[PDB]
């Protein structure tokens, strides 16, 4: 994991700077999620049938 | 001594032959068996 960099002086001081600027750390994030689910159901069946 | 012949001792040697031959523009060769 390295760079090899050929170039006069004064291009090789600025991409130096550059590259310090570039090679820094990040941060991380944790993510969470929450899903809720709510059912509710009633009924109700009444009759009276006749037959002969 | 215009020729030098190098043993690596934790490099693949084929793949400093692409990182150097710009550095070096000059012939640059790799020998794999050692």
């Amino acid at each position: 994991n390295s760079l090899v960099l050929t170039a006069p002086q004064d291009i090789m001081n600025a991409m130096l700077e550059v590259i310090g600027q570039l090679d820094i750390r990040r941060a991380q994030v944790l993510i969470e999620a929450l899903i809720v689910e709510m059912a509710e159901g009633d009924g109700i069946n009444l009759g009276v049938q006749w037959g002969s | 001594g215009n020729n030098r012949v190098v043993y690596l001792k934790y490099a693949k040697a084929e793949d400093l032959v692409e990182v150097l031959k710009g550095v070096s523009e000059v012939m640059i060769a790799a020998h794999a068996d050692t």
